[PDB]
DNA sequence: CCGAGGTCAATGACCTCG
DNA sequence: CCGAGGTCATTGACCTCG
């Protein structure tokens, strides 16, 4: 099976330009319409996986422009 | 804070309906009790539930709350 | 301090549509 | 057929209180 390359959750296709799951679709989509900014607690070297993207939303915001997410819609 | 889930692992503050819990399946049992909601698993009923794929199915994350002897009883009826 | 109770913004499964 | 868009029931961090 394929996997979303941000967090490796079950992928559901392409979103934005990147093999995404439906959880950082919504999460990528978000971000950019309400411009938003966060502030990391762990200096900004959180290891994405599925436990951690519901932490930290800065090193998760940051993985998915690392992986190609392009926010031109 | 100090303690470990009994059900995924998660750090636990301390007991809650009898066993030591996270926030998340606290509020998962009481809101499964309070409403009596029935899960049914899409899979062999052998799901694991850890820190990362506990949402993954409802059902075999409930069991294992009654399978670490959460006591049903222990939820109040709603104020 | 402990374990009940509670709220609610963020989350993500699932929807319609072009 | 996919992926843009959307809704909305669940999730879980953060509370009060005796
Ligand atoms: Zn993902
Ligand atoms: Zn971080
Ligand atoms: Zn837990
Ligand atoms: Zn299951």
């Amino acid at each position: 099976d394929e996997l979303c390359v941000v967090c490796g959750d079950r992928a559901s296709g392409y979103h934005y330009n990147a093999l995404t799951c439906e959880g950082c679709k919504g999460f990528f989509r978000r971000s950019i319409t309400k411009n938003a900014v966060y502030k990391c607690k762990n200096g900004g070297n959180c290891v994405m996986d599925m436990y951690m993207r519901r932490k930290c939303q800065e090193c998760r915001l940051r993985k998915c422009k690392e992986m190609g997410m392009l926010a031109e819609c | 804070t100090k303690h470990i889930c009994a059900i995924c692992g998660d750090r636990s503050s301390g007991k809650h309906y009898g066993v030591y819990s996270c926030e998340g399946c606290k509020g998962f049992f009481k809101r499964t009790v309070r409403k009596d909601l029935t899960y049914t698993c899409r899979d062999n009923k052998d799901c694991l539930i850890d820190k990362r794929q506990r949402n993954r199915c409802q059902y075999c994350r409930y069991q294992k709350c009654l399978a670490m002897g959460m006591k049903r009883e222990a939820v109040q009826e709603e104020r």
